[PDB]
């Protein structure tokens, strides 16, 4: 029966939307996370009787039958807006102002792009992300360092015991994409480029339309719970309505098969 | 030729990844989308599982 | 296609090795270390 196969698609769409909402709510406190919105799109229609025109000035309704098929989730787009800044007072936290991603070298050679700035010094001194993956431009920090500073355009310098002048230790550039919505996302707050987004171009902060850097701050997720609750309520009501449709068609089919 | 019987058939499976829970146990592992762990089955030949 | 998430886990916990304020104790054997280093 077509009714069951349509209401099944409706229930599945509501379930996937609820899963998306749950994922958005679950990691609300993670840094550098962007919310997701799932867009649906109806399937194709079958025309059973062609709407033959009359034009007889009878003001009659068009006589044409066209049955639908159902609903599918077509895409899930993430909103790349600028979130709030939270201060951790840590000397190795960097928050991006504008657009751009740091580049990280994955264990299998490939490179992934992340917006979450929370860096720690390894045993060898190399700057790594929380999780052990190291930053691609390969910034190293010498030992016996009094204090580490990071400039507004991604120049990282350190101060030694004397010399009354800081010494640069590296440059902290970042990459940009033409269409950042189409990046395939994997865990550890990682994004990788696909055919959907353009080829990355690297630049120093403040040039080619790339955001600046703030030290001691991290970017919180831009999740708005006020609309998440509303979307959850709507999902629940639509799910209940589809369940009612299933119950109705099952009851009428049972009545049919009674005889 | 009018008669046409019906017989049930089962394809292999659906490899859609399942939802995972965080147990904090040091040696509880979750695989990738299409990853499989290999074990030694009873007959001796290796088998794949998740 | 599209992507669906699965949740969040804590990955690490980091300490803030900053400099705290000093409080006087008038004890001749109390030592406050200013800057970097540890007693073994």
């Amino acid at each position: 029966i077509s009714s069951l196969w349509i209401a099944k698609t409706g229930l599945d769409a509501q379930q996937t939307n609820m899963d998306v909402i749950a994922n958005n709510l679950a990691n609300v406190s993670t840094n550098g996370f962007k919310r997701q919105r799932a867009v649906f799109e109806d399937l194709l229609y079958q025309t059973i009787r062609q709407p033959g025109a009359q034009s007889s000035e009878q003001t009659t309704l068009p006589s044409g039958l066209q049955i639908g098929t159902g609903v599918r989730p077509v895409a899930t787009e993430r909103l790349h807006s600028q979130g709030n800044l939270s201060q951790t007072n840590n000397s190795k936290d960097v928050a991006i102002k504008g657009q751009g991603f740091f580049q990280v070298m994955l264990p299998d050679g490939t490179s992934a792009y992340t917006r979450d700035g929370s860096f720690q010094v390894d045993q060898n001194g190399q700057l790594v992300t929380a999780g052990g993956f190291q930053v691609q431009p390969a910034i190293t920090i010498p030992a016996n360092a009094l204090s580490i500073t990071i400039g507004r355009d991604g120049v990282v310098s350190v101060t030694q015991q004397g010399q009354a002048a800081p010494v640069q230790v590296g440059q902290l550039n970042l990459t940009t994409f033409m269409n950042d919505t189409g990046l395939e996302s994997i865990g550890e707050n990682l994004y990788i480029e696909t055919q959907s987004s353009g080829a990355p171009n690297e630049s120093t902060p403040g040039l080619n339309g790339a955001g600046l850097l703030y030290q001691g701050y991290v970017e919180t997720s831009n999740v708005n719970v006020a609309e998440e609750l509303v979307n959850m309520i709507q999902v629940q009501r639509a799910y209940e309505i589809n369940s009612k449709a299933v119950s109705t068609t099952d009851q009428m089919l049972q009545k049919l098969t009674q005889l | 030729a009018t008669r046409t019987l019906v017989t049930a058939s089962t394809p292999g499976a659906d490899m859609t990844p399942g939802q995972l829970d965080y147990t904090s146990r040091p040696l509880d592992v979750a695989l990738q989308q299409d990853g499989w762990l290999v074990v030694q089955a009873a007959d001796g030949a290796e088998g794949y599982t998740r």
